[PDB]
RNA sequence: UGCUCGC
């Protein structure tokens, strides 16, 4: 299964599996973040 | 087990900060306090 | 015809700030620690050796600091910003390397570049990545341009070291004992040892106490053991008056009582009274004698400086204190502590300098000890410290110092807690303040309200009205807005001067000319510096030197002519306050200066360098004359005020109009304004932190004072302008409350985010096992996860933008139970909270440990409703008490409903006529589109805000015809309306929401555990306990105390009066007399305890008829 | 943040006159007057549109982008 | 008066945590000062040998 | 344990 990340400054989708050091190509940042999900949110306009 | 019911549906759910194994069929509070 | 008035003026305050003022202290401090100090210190341990195998050394050359760096990669560095060291929950430090050259095997071995530590860099330092950088890079390095900077990172946390306060060394104190006995003390420290030595008048006679004598001796016989022996030489210098002998006749009488008649008997005499240090190593070889004179030169008053045992200094100092003593003896002129010309202020540089000496001199000692077990005995392979060189102790010593708080110093003795202290993020003003505070010596534990008064030695130096309301008030302070903390100088130029001055000598003369009415002493640090005549010339030529150049600006001088000393003060810590120079009912800077000063010609060094404004200390101003105002300035005038409204702080700042208000109301308001809602910075959404608050739609202040302007504060707003109407409505504002509009909130008034952290690690154990993350687990049933792992992704991972109910995992974490199969249990994060949180993000990172960081970002959007604390920016707290509709409020003729009805009462007890004009300004703004200003001292007067609202069609009192919405009808009074810039506060009603259920109990008591986030419930005190009594509700008391928290059944024998078990009862093998009976279990605890304290309790029981 | 939709007190759309004053900004116009050739006369609406504070573009300055 | 026999209270008073985080577990100090009596008993009677 | 707060 793809598991995609974003990086810090590139924020380019890198994927990565398990056990994996956490780094990003064309770069050697260190913070990754996970991507927004795709499900459905409902909100309340109160 | 449930003492009652006999069932082992028994289900870890705190209730308002209180932690308490419950049977999760007839509702009889198995275990509570921690 | 008045004086003319330079209106400019004030503008010399924010060229001030551009090179100093509220943060720049200990940016530079830790500057010059970086740069100076530690390579004095370094250079004061150059050379370390043991005392085997001699012709062997270790010398250094020279340390660096360098730029921060990372240890992340495998055996390289790399550039990382402070942002991320935010984020990754480690330090933001620099590698501290050295070059050296020792001695392997007799052969000299050099290295130029060898790390040995690691040193925390503050932010906005010299060799901070911050500085020197452009809005721009500080967005492309995630870090907000208005950040004030200046505290340290450590392991993710934002640590600031307050500015220490203490008294000043070295100087003679004059004070009342606890039975009434006016003595004398001095704390004569140098950079080895600090030595209090005392002097009392107990019986009529003065005897000199210290720590190293084992009784207190008479003063004569230390003269004479000090190499006067001469009675009459002593009595000239103590003082030639009549009332000083008949005072000193009784000391010279119990001396002749004694056969010490010369310096040796003396010394003898003293020995005499000197006790080992507990059997010192080392052949005496009789000693006493020497000891004695060692003690008398070297530990009895360090700054007395001997310069071949000649005492002549040291006996001049005592003489000159009995002189005071016995001055002192009669008029009570008693010096107070709370004084601040004898406080000096400790910044981080002065404390990271100890701190760094002390691990300095602990690893050589380290290293000397590893050479002295290596070297002689190992083998043929020649010793290197090079392979013992420790680089974590240095590094470890200074995370785990400036973390904690608490420093050791064993080689000073100093046991100090609380020196550094969480950076506050509950907005810019709160950090922004915090930044400049100051704690006290005191360091409060009980009711000493002597330091907790306002001392009229705080003006232009801190801030009166910002203080902590509470147990912390008056120890806790502020800096002024303009404000100054000297470095240490070098004391040669100033040594040279005086002497050049015609200073004689006091070794040239006897003490009998101390007697004189018109001889002065000059002292220097607390040395006696020598004698003068005539020091109005004297102290008028330092003067004048120092605004020429050729002495230093920070350099103090001061004249006391009770005690007729000229001080001379250049030690570091002092404050100074610039001031305008004023000569002959004139200012010396003229409305020329201030238009070169505005159109860029010169800057405040160049008015510093032509005598235009000068730094005055507490001491020196002490003998000026300042005036307030150009009207103001008469003939005896040295010094001009450059502005009024610097005498407040960064706090009081905020305050619009606050000489129109009560102190306690100013006080109130800093205190709710450190805890002001509202945005941080410009990163602030990059930025997790464990709790955070924001506002909706921010709004910068109608009325904004000078101040704001100077912070930049109205970049970065903490409240919102509302239209208030000051009535009474519907009786829900009596006390204190608010009416708030619901029309109002529902369009987005007040709205507040609040931005919690959830941080999860994954780290490797010693064993080769590692945490991992379980994916959802889906319910076979519906093919779906289930109600707690709903959140979560395919990783295990809970993904942003969804919502997070009660009891729902946020990490599937489960963790191995060994540290031949692997068993994992599962330990999942789990999210507590009474209402629903959305994830904004989530972080992965990786330190050098592999342990995996995860830190998820809940937001929670908040509407204000009944229980929200709500400030007005005067100390007016109050708490919504009902939220009325639209239609419910009142209306004027053009239709505006005001948002806020705030109660009247609360301004006749309070006297808050500033609230009034703030919102008579701000009306005034809105309606002709300008910012009034509210600066203290100052700021719009009445009377143009007044035709500003007569022009434009509105009443000149902000009293306008309303008609009540609710009849209909209008209202026999006017309504007082107007825009009002209420900032709301952290305090909310429903993070301190609390009800407890039966739930969890102590393990030691089984009572409910303390705290709300330990799920705990309320305590009955005390005093409710005598509530109760007094009541005489015995039933009520019972259940409370003993049924619903404590409850238990416990076996007790009828025989021997002990505690069973199970109906049976151990100590008789008997289970006949054993008996069930209630009690609390604390009761059971108690007589436990007592029988492990062979207390053994006896029950004898009985039938309850 | 953001300059808000609804006026507080009142409630007229004041969200669509915020670029339009800074364009008012960009020219000549001084603060009183731009109200005024708004159609601002209560003082709420004044109020709202002076004392906001423009802090979008400075988060977006630091958005991932 | 003279005590030759010391009365070890029981683990209720004495309460003990688990921290499985690290190898080790948070005792109260009287389980401390117990051990370091006993421990002193031992090396009297390893003395008196 | 420390400390900042809330009255
Ligand atoms: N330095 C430090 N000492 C602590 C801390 N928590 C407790 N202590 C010490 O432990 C004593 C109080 O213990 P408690 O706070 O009752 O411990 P507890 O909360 O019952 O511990 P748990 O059962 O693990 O929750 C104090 O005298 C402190 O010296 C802490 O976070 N840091
Ligand atoms: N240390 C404390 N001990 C007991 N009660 C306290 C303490 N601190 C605050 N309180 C509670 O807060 C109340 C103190 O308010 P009070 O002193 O009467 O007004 P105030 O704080 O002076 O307000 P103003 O400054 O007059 O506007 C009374 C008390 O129940
Ligand atoms: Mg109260
Ligand atoms: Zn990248
Ligand atoms: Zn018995
Ligand atoms: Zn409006």
């Amino acid at each position: 299964q793809p598991m995609i990340y974003i990086c810090g400054e590139c924020h380019t989708e890198n994927e990565i599996k398990s056990r994996d050091p956490i780094r990003c190509r064309e770069c050697g940042y260190r913070i990754m973040y996970k991507k927004r999900t795709k499900r459905l949110v409902v909100f309340d306009a109160r | 087990r449930c003492p009652d019911c006999g069932s082992t549906e028994l289900v870890e759910d705190s209730h308002y900060s209180q932690s308490q194994l419950v049977c999760s069929d007839c509702g009889c509070v198995v275990t509570e306090g921690v | 015809a008045p004086i003319p008035t330079v209106e400019e003026k004030w503008r010399l305050l924010p060229a001030f700030l551009k090179v100093k003022g509220l943060v720049k202290q200990h940016i530079d401090s830790f500057n010059y620690f970086i740069n100076v100090e530690i390579k004095k210190i370094m250079k004061a341990n150059e050379k370390v050796t043991s005392d085997a195998d001699p012709m062997w050394y270790l010398k250094y050359l020279n340390i660096y600091v360098g730029l921060p760096d990372v240890e992340e990669s495998f055996n390289v560095t790399r550039p990382v910003s402070p942002h991320e060291c935010r984020l990754r929950d480690m330090t933001y430090s620099a590698p501290i390397t050295v070059d050296i050259e020792y001695t392997r095997g007799s052969q000299r071995i050099i290295r130029n570049a060898l790390p040995i530590g690691r040193m925390p860099i503050m932010l906005r330092s010299s060799n901070c990545v911050l500085t020197g950088k452009t809005p721009a890079e500080f967005a492309k390095l995630n870090e907000c341009p208005l950040d004030p900077g200046g505290y340290f990172i450590v392991k993710g946390v934002e640590k600031v070291i307050l500015i220490q306060e203490q008294l000043s060394k070295n100087r003679i104190i004059v004070e009342a004992d606890r039975k009434g006995a006016v003595g004398a003390s001095v704390t004569s420290s140098t950079h080895e040892k600090k030595s209090r030595t005392n002097m009392a008048v107990k019986q009529g006679r003065f005897y000199l106490r210290h720590n190293t004598l084992s009784e207190d001796i008479p003063i004569v016989i230390i003269f004479k053991a000090m190499g006067v022996e001469s009675d009459q030489e002593i009595v000239q210098m103590i003082g030639t008056e009549e009332h000083v002998m008949a005072a000193f006749g009784p000391s010279l009488e119990e001396c002749q009582k004694a056969q010490i008649f010369t310096q040796m008997q003396a010394l003898k005499y003293i020995g005499n009274k000197v006790r080992r240090q507990r059997m010192w190593g080392g052949g005496p070889k009789k000693t006493k004698i020497e000891e004695a004179r060692e003690l008398l030169a070297s530990t009895i008053l360090t700054h007395v400086p001997v310069k071949e045992f000649n005492f002549r200094a040291k006996c001049i100092y005592t003489a000159v204190m009995v002189r005071r003593v016995i001055l002192a003896q009669g008029d009570n002129k008693v010096d107070d502590r709370d004084y601040y010309g004898n406080k000096r202020l400790e910044l981080a540089g002065q404390l990271l300098s100890l701190l760094f000496e002390d691990l300095f001199k602990k690893f050589n000692s380290e290293m000397k000890k590893i050479a002295d077990q290596v070297i002689p005995k190992q083998r043929a392979a020649q010793f290197d410290v090079v392979k013992h060189m420790r680089q974590d102790q240095i590094t470890n010593g200074m995370v785990n110092a400036i973390s904690t708080g608490n420093w050791s110093l064993k080689r000073f003795k100093m046991d100090r807690q609380g020196v550094t202290q969480v950076l506050s993020r509950l907005s810019y003003i709160s950090a922004l303040g915090m930044m400049t505070r100051i704690s006290s010596q005191f360091e409060k534990t009980r009711k000493v309200s002597g330091p907790r008064s306002l001392q009229p030695s705080q003006w232009g130096m801190l801030c009166p009205s910002d203080t902590p309301e509470g147990e912390a008030c008056g120890l806790v302070k502020n800096l002024a807005l303009m404000t100054h903390i000297t470095t240490d100088m070098e004391d040669g130029p100033i040594v040279k001067l005086a002497s050049n001055l015609g200073v004689e000598d006091v070794n040239l003369l006897c003490g009998e000319e101390l007697s004189y009415p018109n001889v002065f002493l000059v002292f220097l640090n607390g040395n006696i510096l020598g004698v003068i005549r005539d020091h109005k010339k004297l102290v008028n030529t330092f003067r004048l030197m120092r605004r020429a150049g050729y002495i230093n600006e920070f350099v103090s001088i001061s004249t006391n002519l009770t005690d007729r000393c000229v001080y001379i003060s250049s030690d570091g810590g002092r404050l100074c306050r610039p001031y305008i120079i004023v000569k002959k009912q004139k200012p010396a800077v003229t409305n020329k200066h201030m238009e070169e000063l505005a159109q860029g010609y010169r800057n405040f060094e160049d008015f510093l360098h032509e005598s235009l404004v000068e730094y005055l200390d507490v001491n020196e101003e002490n003998d000026c004359n300042i005036a307030l105002y150009e009207h103001t300035i008469n003939k005896d005038t040295t010094h001009l005020e450059i502005e009024p409204f610097t005498l407040l702080g960064v706090c009081a700042g905020l305050i619009p109009y606050p000489h129109h208000n009560q102190s306690p109301r100013n006080t109130y308001q800093c205190a709710m304004g450190k805890q002001a809602m509202g945005t941080i910075g410009y990163n602030q959404r990059n930025r997790i932190d464990t709790l955070m608050y924001l506002l909706a739609y921010p709004q910068k202040p109608m009325v904004k004072t000078k101040t704001i302007e100077l912070i930049e504060f109205e970049k970065l707003p903490a409240g919102q302008n509302a239209t208030v109407a000051v009535m009474s409505y519907s009786g829900y504002d009596i006390e204190d409350a608010l009416v708030l509009n619901k029309a109002s909130l529902d369009r987005g008034f007040g709205r507040c985010l609040v931005y919690k952290n959830a941080k999860c690690t994954l780290k490797r154990y010693t064993n080769q096992t590692f945490d991992k993350v379980m994916g959802p687990m889906l319910d076979a049933a519906t093919r779906k996860p289930i109600w707690r792992h709903e959140i979560l992704d395919a990783d295990g991972i809970c993904s942003p933008g969804e919502k997070v109910e009660n009891k729902q995992v946020l990490v599937n974490k489960s963790m191995p139970t060994v540290t031949q199969q692997p068993q994992y249990k599962d330990v999942p994060i789990t999210y507590k909270g009474a209402t629903d949180s959305y994830i904004e993000k989530v972080m992965i990172s990786s330190n050098a440990e592999d342990a995996f960081l995860i830190k998820m970002l809940l937001r929670q959007t908040r509407r204000p409703e009944i229980g929200d604390k709500f400030s007005s920016r005067h100390g007016q707290k109050g708490v919504c008490g009902l939220i009325v509709p639209q239609e419910d409020m009142p209306f004027c003729d053009s239709g505006i409903c005001p948002d806020i009805i705030m109660n009247p009462h609360g301004f006749p007890s309070r006297m808050t006529v500033g609230k009034l004009i703030e919102l008579l300004a701000g009306k005034a703004g809105v309606l002709d589109g300008r910012f009034h200003y509210g600066t203290a001292f100052g700021g719009s007067k009445v009377k143009d805000v007044c035709e500003d609202l007569v022009r434009h069609g509105y009443n000149y009192l902000g009293k306008d015809y309303v008609t009540s919405g609710i009849t209909g009808e209008p209202l026999e009074a006017y309504i007082y309306f107007g825009p009002v810039y209420y900032q709301k506060l952290k305090h909310m009603v429903l993070d301190k929401m609390h009800a407890r259920a039966r739930g969890p109990r102590a393990v030691l008591t089984r009572q409910p555990t303390e705290g709300r986030s330990r799920d705990g419930g309320l305590r009955l005190g005390e005093m409710e306990r005598d509530c109760l009594i007094g009541y005489g509700a015995s039933m009520l008391l019972l259940e409370r105390l003993m049924i619903s928290s404590d409850a238990f059944e416990v076996d007790v024998c009828g025989q021997c009066g002990l505690l069973g078990y199970s109906g049976w009862c151990h100590y008789c093998k008997s289970s006949c007399h054993v008996s069930s009976l209630r009690i609390p279990y604390a009761c059971k605890l108690l007589f436990q305890e007592l029988q492990s304290m062979n207390i053994i309790p006896r029950l004898k029981l009985s039938k309850y008829n | 943040m953001i300059i808000p939709v609804r006026c507080f007190t009142c409630g007229k759309i004041v969200g669509n006159k915020w670029e339009a004053y800074l364009g008012l900004l960009q020219a000549e116009y001084t603060e009183g007057d731009a109200l005024d050739a708004l159609g601002l006369k209560r003082y709420c609406c004044r109020r709202m549109l002076l004392a906001h504070v423009d802090l979008i573009e400075k988060l977006l300055n630091y958005a991932p982008l | 008066l003279i005590l030759t026999r010391l009365l070890v209270p029981p683990l209720c008073i004495r309460p003990s945590v688990v921290s499985d985080l690290k190898s080790g577990t948070n005792e109260d100090d009287l389980t401390m000062k117990l051990t370091e009596i006993i421990f002193l008993n031992d090396v009297i009677k390893k003395h008196r040998i």
